[PDB]
């Protein structure tokens, strides 16, 4: 595929599984059995009949915002190779192709510089797409963006830690009571 | 500041393509209505008052406006152009010309069946359309 | 026209209703992409409304159901909140006859 | 050749008795597949069905049952127990007056080979998931720490508050099928009911219903050996022998009248 | 009655879309229709729904039924 | 003696977490598992006497077992000593290693150190009898039976029509027939035959009995795995278990005609019959559709390296004329 | 205090009662008929589903409340894996399809809608799913009291098994 | 502290780490119950907050809110371990806990796997056996 500073506006025709290529694309990023439409086996993520799915992205960063210019080189080279068995191999190369690095984890490090999933607003599902554009109603369009602003997730957090502060509210009704026993106890000792 | 700018942005790409409006975001009942007063339409009735094709123009138009604010710097799209117009794939295409080649920093993912990145006008500096070979 | 007279659609409503048929109904009449929504419907509520396709006696019965539920679950806090207060002002009353 | 001269001896009452071969046939049948408790009805019934079969007159009961029981200890060292009745449970070996009857295993640890089983069963695990065997392993399992459940609780806890402790450790309590074994802890119970491991208790308070609390069920009573039980706990927290006495007196604590001793 | 309950006979269409007059002359025990659009078999399919009472919003070609 | 006899008890207790079945080699270890409880254990026996006493023990068992009308008799198993035991050192692998964590003994770091010889035997406490509480095992209802006998009656026929092809090298089978083929002869590159055969299929045909929902049926199929009494294929085809087997072998020994092994002398499901027709056609003194001589693995292995490269009943080129037997 | 609330006790309990009364009620009706339904619809969908050679159930969730309950699908033909539920999640749309057909052919079976029609939903679908679908069209012809059937699609495949109680027919645009 | 990206992912990996050092005390507390480790949680998070005052990330919130979910459970339950010197209680999880070997709140492989294997070391029903012939007729 050939891209470079500009988006990934992907021009697949059918065939091609533009679907396919964007979900390809999204488990460049570690997508798991259910976000991926491959299942256990990789074999499918691979060209069906292939083994080395080979996932390579030289990433340059001779412009704004660079990171490890000198240190990861000029270009990166993210190198995933994904296979039928064990885990995916990963080699974050450097411009000349010197490997970095050899996990996601500094390509998670690149993008918090950068920015550049999680967030349904982020990537959006062929399922996730039709019910935001077509099994959308005012409810619905409300659900989808809030979830996307992650409002919804905000919320959720929101009153979860007010039910675990209701919890350390009763911790201190009952922790309370032991301590008025504790304290009474000394108090009657004392007198 | 997310729902003013939400539609602010969806009035202004309703202007871009001719319209304007409010959203009534009901958290109690959590129901998002759009009632949106377009050239096309009456009064600022409902976005279900208009046509299918200027429904999801103008869902589009209020999921990029969901993304003007917030603070992700990737974002991606498929399988959209099944249910959806030529025509709104073009304005759409129109509008990352606009306003995607000058935001260098968001990643778009945007996958469509069509070559009409190069066929139609969505290349530009910043973020834009890049070969995909067609199989 | 019935029988090539001249009426409204509500009355071919009620023959459509009453022949058995429900040309809008997807359990009796539904498209591709009806199918596939089908395909994604709420197992719930899709199911309750395949029912209702078939009763909807049951369905007012369930949705009764489920508001009883909802009082019990309002009594049943109730009754619990009545019972710690009558053992605190059981506790409380023996302390005001010790004063 | 105690045994040898003993076996060849069970084997001329055998001459007298093929009975207690198709006895001990059903016995573990029913077993295996229902891990059951059998009434003394049943036994004498089943006897009567092969005494007329034999077309042989009815010898003593207890002979029976004694004959059969030395069978399976030269055989297999197993105890037949019958079991004293519900009855005497809320209200020498009997043997042939004893009412309910099931097998018991009569030998120590061997406790290498113990342990070698949990490393067979170890591999089983880690390679085994993200099963009757392991589907009752479980089901046992469950049962076992309810049982501690009902050991703290001093042989009664109430019908919620083992919910809550179920809860406690992630057990769904809100009606689906059981992981792995795709029932209701509900009809769990109702088995340690009829499987006897379980006391269930429904008491008509007149401010709050039918209360239902639980105590422990004769099965596993007569299942649950002290030092077995001790030891047991020993092993559940890797101890050695010294609180070996004082959790010994703490668990005298937790068992308070829970067993008709 | 004698055919099965809401058993159909021959359809005539007249004015519409293209076909200023038609008639199927229908079979009451079976139907295995093969043949792609051209001539509206989505929009026969409309005719129908519309002619017995029912929205044509069901499967949404044409809604407008004048 | 009462040590011997808790022991055989002990052993008996592992079949029942055997469910009725046990390696010849497990059964080793379970052996040194037992000195070891015993601490009687004396450093100076090959594994060879360990196995006649063991085997002494086995006598005085069986010798009660016929008393019982339940009995023992260990087999070697069909695949043979040398796949029995690459699985089995796969997971002697996995064991050593696990129990690396518990090698704090010398009788540990003994267990690991003793490789396991090749071994393809069990042992089996098997039913003899057919009477009321038999027919009693109480196990489920009787549907489950019924169709259970018919799916093995679907393997009967899968394993009598020969399918030709190439062979499938997924399975290990092919594998070591072509390993014993080179290990003999030093062909590497000798042609291989095309006909071949099995019971495994008809899983497809598990959810072609229509009688009962496909939850219930799945589920017992559940038991049956757990129970050992067939087996899943990792194609998803599905045979009978070799202690199962030996149950119907004999009574399916009756009701179909089945020949043995041609060394051994003991039916073999799997292993290599001649691919020559004439071998399999009928021996027209008799009348009955003589399927073609087969050895048991190790029987075959053992004839051609000693006997012949032909056959006995056709005397065919047994190099070509073969049929690998699954 | 007390007073109001030992008055409302009797009541409160006795209207919990009622409620109780009405669920068990409601349990025996509902139950048993869900029961027929169920039944019935999944041993007649799964019959057509093995007239396919198809490994295909529907099974019915009855959780604690009614309105926890649900119904679901769980199918299966690749031999090398086990059963597992059938949504819309990873398998062939046109599975779901078929599922959907057996589903309206309950229907069927149940309601009163005495004759059947498909609305060129075999859009998309392939050559195996659309010549079971033309085999369940069979079967319909195959079952008694030949009520009305109509199917459109677009083309016809060969090695098509017919009848004579079925009427095929060719939609022409 | 208004949106710089290296504080965002910073305070992200702090709390990451504080996550894996908070299982670490949940083994601790299970064991012991220590208050400690949740005090000095809560004021480590606290003061990454602190840090976070201006950012303006939903994600960070998100997961701070998880990190003090997770500390007031842990400050409640040792001071329930502090109030004496239940056991069971302890025990059970410890059971459960103890059979979690794991790499390093759903149902654990060796959980079951360990407890089935005490039942069974233990029990004195003996073990039971099947088989088909007579079943088979
Ligand atoms: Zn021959």
């Amino acid at each position: 595929l050939e891209l470079g500073s500009r988006l990934n506006f992907i021009v697949g025709n059918n065939g091609s599984g533009k679907s396919a290529i964007l979900t390809a694309i999204t488990i460049g990023l570690g997508a798991k059995a259910s976000e991926t439409n491959r299942g256990s086996s990789l074999k499918d993520l691979i060209r069906e009949g292939c083994y080395s799915a080979k996932i390579i992205l030289h990433l340059d960063n001779s412009k704004y915002g660079a990171y490890q210019q000198g240190i990861f080189g000029n270009e990166i080279i993210v190198e995933r190779i994904i296979k039928r068995d064990g885990p995916a191999s990963f080699s974050l190369r450097s411009e000349n192709g010197k490997e970095i690095s050899n996990k996601k984890k500094d390509i998670q490090t690149v993008v918090d510089y950068f920015s550049v999933v999680s967030n349904p607003m982020c990537f959006l599902s062929q399922d996730a797409a039709r019910s935001f554009l077509t099994a959308s109603t005012s409810q619905d369009k409300y659900s989808h963006f809030m979830k996307g602003t992650l409002l919804q997730e905000i919320t959720e957090n929101l009153l979860y830690a007010s039910a675990i502060h209701d919890s350390a509210q009763e911790n201190m009704a009952l922790h309370l009571e032991n301590l008025k026993s504790l304290k009474a106890e000394y108090e009657d000792a004392k007198k | 500041g997310t729902c003013f700018d939400a539609d602010m942005d969806f009035r202004a790409s309703l202007k871009v393509r001719k319209f304007s409006g409010n959203l009534s975001f009901i958290k109690d009942t959590k129901s998002l209505e759009i009632y949106i007063l377009t050239t096309n339409d009456e009064k600022a009735r409902n976005v279900d008052t208009l046509s299918g094709g200027e429904k999801s123009f103008s869902q589009m138009a209020l999921l990029l406006a969901t993304w003007k604010p917030m603070r992700s710097r990737i974002i991606a799209l498929d399988q959209f152009d099944v249910f959806m117009d030529q025509v709104n794939r073009k304005i759409g295409t129109t509008l990352i010309v606009k306003k995607l080649k000058d935001i260098a920093r968001t990643q778009t993912i945007i996958i469509t069946p069509q070559d009409i990145g190069k066929i139609a006008d969505i290349d530009s500096s910043g973020v834009s359309i890049h070969r995909m070979r067609d199989p | 026209l019935i029988n090539d007279y001249q009426v409204s659609e509500s009355v071919v409503k009620t023959l459509v209703a009453q022949l058995n048929i429900q040309l809008d109904n997807l359990c009796q009449f539904l498209s591709q992409e009806r199918v596939e929504e089908f395909a994604r419907l709420k197992s719930v509520k899709l199911l309750v409304e395949t029912i209702r396709s078939i009763d909807a006696s049951l369905l007012d019965v369930l949705d009764e159901l489920r508001e009883l539920q909802g009082n019990e679950q309002s009594l049943q806090k109730d009754l619990d909140f009545k019972k710690a207060k009558i053992v605190h002002l059981r506790q409380e009353s023996d302390k005001l006859r010790k004063s | 050749d105690v045994d040898l001269t003993e076996d060849l001896a069970v084997a001329k009452i055998v001459k007298e008795n093929p009975v207690a071969r198709k006895m001990v046939r059903y016995i573990l049948s029913r077993g295996e597949s229902q891990n059951s408790i059998i009434t003394r009805n049943k036994l004498q019934s089943v006897i009567h069905e092969a005494a007329r079969e034999e077309n042989i007159a009815k010898p003593s009961f207890s002979k029976m049952f004694m004959d059969i029981n030395a069978i399976l200890y030269n055989v297999y060292g197993f105890e037949l127990q019958g079991l004293p009745s519900k009855n005497n449970m809320n209200a020498e070996p009997l043997g042939h007056r004893a009412q309910k009857f099931i097998l018991l295993n009569n030998v120590p640890h061997s406790k290498n080979f113990d342990d070698f089983k949990i490393l067979q069963s170890a591999h089983t695990y880690e390679e085994l998931i993200v099963l009757s065997t392991d589907r009752d392993l479980v089901y046992k399992g469950v049962l076992s720490v309810i049982l501690c459940i009902v050991f703290f609780s001093k042989n009664n806890i109430l019908h919620q508050e083992l919910i809550k402790f179920l809860e406690t450790f992630g057990i769904p309590s809100d009606g689906s099928k059981i992981a792995i074994l795709n029932i209701t802890i509900e009809d769990l119970i109702k088995s340690l009911e009829k499987r006897e491991y379980i006391v269930r208790l429904e008491e008509k308070s007149d401010t709050d219903g039918e209360v239902i609390s639980y105590r422990i069920g004769r099965r596993t009573q007569a299942e649950l050996g002290l030092e077995s039980l001790e030891k047991l706990v020993q092993e559940i927290m890797g101890l050695e022998k010294e609180q070996t006495k004082s959790l010994h007196d703490d668990i005298i604590k937790s068992i308070g009248d829970s067993y008709s001793i | 009655s004698s055919f099965q309950p809401g058993s159909i006979i021959k359809i005539r269409l007249q004015d519409f879309v293209t076909y200023t007059l038609t008639e199927f002359n229908l079979s009451p025990s079976l139907n295995m229709i093969i043949g792609p659009n051209g001539s509206g078999k989505s929009t026969f399919v409309c005719a129908v729904c519309l002619g017995l009472a029912g929205k044509p919003e069901y499967i949404g070609r044409s809604k407008k039924v004048e | 003696p009462v040590t011997g006899d808790a022991t055989a008890k002990y052993l008996l207790q592992y079949i029942l977490s055997a469910r009725g079945i046990c390696h010849e080699n497990a059964l080793i270890l379970a052996l040194m598992r037992l000195e070891t409880d015993a601490s009687t254990l004396n450093t100076e026996w090959s594994i060879q006497q360990w196995v006649d006493k063991l085997n002494d023990y086995i006598n005085a068992i069986n010798v009660k077992l016929n008393l019982l009308g339940y009995k023992i008799i260990r087999i070697n198993h069909g695949i043979g000593r040398n796949a029995v035991t690459l699985k089995a050192k796969q997971n002697f692998e996995s064991f050593e290693d696990n129990t690396a964590i518990r090698a704090h003994n010398n009788d540990y770091a003994v267990l690991q150190s003793i490789v396991l010889p090749e071994s393809n035997r069990f042992f089996v406490y098997v039913n003899l009898a057919s009477t009321e509480e038999t027919k009693l095992a109480t196990r489920f209802n009787q549907n489950e039976i019924e169709f259970m006998k018919w799916a093995i009656e679907q393997f009967m026929i899968s394993g009598e029509t020969i399918v030709e092809g190439p062979a499938l090298e997924t399975s290990i089978i092919v594998k070591e027939v072509n390993r014993i083929l080179v290990a003999a002869t030093g062909d590497s590159n000798l042609a291989k035959w095309r006909k071949f055969s099995t019971f495994t299929v008809g899983s497809t045909n598990l959810f072609q009995f229509q009688e009962l929902t496909a939850t219930d049926i799945e589920d017992l199929l559940l038991r049956l795995c757990e129970l050992k009494w067939f087996y899943r294929t990792q194609e998803g085809k599905f045979g009978i278990d070799l202690r199962c087997i030996a149950e119907l072998e004999e009574y399916l020994t009756s009701m179909y005609n089945l020949n043995t092994c041609q060394n051994c002398h003991k039916l073999a499901i799997q292993g290599v019959r001649c691919g020559n027709e004439s071998c399999r056609e009928e021996n027209e003194e008799t009348g009955e559709n003589s399927l073609s001589q087969i050895w048991h693995v190790d029987c075959f292995k053992h004839y051609i390296t000693h006997v012949s490269k032909n056959c006995d009943r056709c005397g065919s080129s047994l190099i070509t004329e073969g049929v690998y037997v699954i | 205090e007390l007073r109001e609330l030992e008055h409302t006790v009797p009541q409160q309990s006795k209207d919990l009662e009622t409620i109780k009364a009405k669920l068990k009620e409601d349990h025996a009706v509902l139950e048993p008929k869900l029961d027929d339904i169920v039944s019935k619809i999944s041993a007649r969908f799964a019959r057509l589903f093995n007239n396919v050679g198809s490994a295909g159930a529907v099974r019915l969730e009855k959780p604690k409340d009614y309105a926890e309950w649900k119904i679901e699908i769980m199918v299966k033909f690749r031999d090398n894996a086990p059963l597992k539920k059938l949504d819309s999640h990873t398998q062939s749309g046109g599975e779901r399809a078929v599922s959907t057909v057996l589903y309206m052919i309950a229907l069927q079976e149940f309601t009163s809608a005495p004759f059947r029609v498909v609305d060129q939903i075999n859009q998309g679908m392939d050559s195996r799913n659309e010549r079971i679908v033309h085999k369940a069209m069979v079967e319909n012809a195959c079952a008694e009291n030949t009520s009305q059937y109509f199917l459109i699609t677009p083309k016809l495949l060969t090695g098509l098994h017919y009848h004579e109680k079925m009427r095929i027919h060719c939609v022409m645009a | 502290k208004d949106g710089d990206p290296q504080l965002e992912f910073k305070v992200l990996q702090g709390y990451r780490d504080l996550e894996s050092e908070m299982h670490k005390g949940r083994a601790q507390v299970t064991r012991t119950g220590d208050i400690g480790v949740a005090m000095d949680n809560l004021n480590a998070v606290d003061s990454l907050f602190n840090k976070v005052i201006g950012i303006k990330n939903n994600g960070l919130f998100a997961h701070d809110a998880r990190a003090m979910v997770s500390i007031s459970e842990l400050a409640q339950i040792s001071v329930r371990n502090l109030k004496f010197d239940a056991d069971e209680q302890s025990a059970a999880d410890q059971q459960e806990e103890s059979d979690g070997d794991i790499d390093r709140n759903e149902f654990s492989q060796f959980n079951w796997f360990r407890i089935g294997a005490l039942y069974n070391t233990i029990s004195k029903n003996a073990p039971i056996t099947d088989h088909l012939m007579g079943p088979l007729s």
